[PDB]
């Protein structure tokens, strides 16, 4: 999968994933994106908590919790209240789409 | 294989597929999904045109074009002129998730 909608969650050892590139929220708590191997980006949130897990927002907000169910990081970055997207794309970048826009409901338009 | 961001396209036979739904725009202009393989829902245009591709706008609408780019069918529902992506769940339900709201990098956060 290469995508968290809201209310889901990747645990300790869990990654998104896209041709080469990984996004994966490690044992030790370090949010980081990987492209084969190598890494390319982190929230330096390593030994910051182990058993963190990497949850989305029902308001679009990423967010790492720890052991004790404290934020340890987010995005800090949220919006009306539905669902989410986090999606890591082919380009490699990992981007979280806004709320549910179209099929609201059965055929329902947010407007 | 279950994700179209908005500017990218599904051509003639392709499918999103996740967990057990498929979803296929199918070459006569009807896009189908399916279950394990029994049709269960269809926009209902089979034969509306030919050599079919379904594609997101940048502005959120979801379309099926003909191979002269007529607009066959569409979700008609548009919010922001931004980014989206549609999602194909293991549920069923294949989603358009409005604008972007967020991303790394400089100013990355719609709020
Ligand atoms: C955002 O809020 C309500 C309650 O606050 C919740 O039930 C719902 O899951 C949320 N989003 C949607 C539309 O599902």
């Amino acid at each position: 999968d290469s995508v968290l909608l809201s209310g889901q969650t990747l645990y300790a050892g869990h990654s998104l994933t896209s041709g080469s590139y990984t996004l994966t929220i490690q044992n030790n708590c370090n949010l980081v994106k990987y492209q084969h191997g190598r890494q390319i980006w982190a929230s330096d949130t390593d030994g910051q908590g182990s058993q963190c897990r990497l949850t989305l927002r029902s308001d679009g907000n990423l967010i790492i919790y720890d052991d004790n169910n404290m934020v340890v990081w987010g995005s800090d970055c949220w919006g009306n209240n539905g669902t989410y997207a986090l999606v890591l794309q082919q380009d490699g970048l990992f981007v979280i789409y806004g709320p549910v826009l179209w099929p609201l409901g059965l055929n329902g338009c947010r407007s | 294989d279950n994700v179209l961001l908005s500017g990218q396209t599904l051509h003639a036979d392709h499918s999103l597929q996740a967990g057990a739904y498929t979803l296929t725009i199918q070459n006569k202009c009807n896009l189908v999904k399916y279950q394990n393989g029994r049709q269960i829902w269809a926009s209902n245009t089979d034969r509306r045109g030919s050599g079919c591709r379904l594609t997101l706008l940048s502005d959120g609408n979801l379309v099926i074009y003909d191979h002269n780019n007529n607009d066959v069918w569409g979700s008609a529902c548009w919010g922001d002129n931004g980014k989206y992506a549609l999602v194909l769940q293991k549920d069923g339900r294949f989603v358009i998730y409005g604008p972007v709201l967020w991303s790394l990098g400089p100013n990355g956060c719609r709020r």
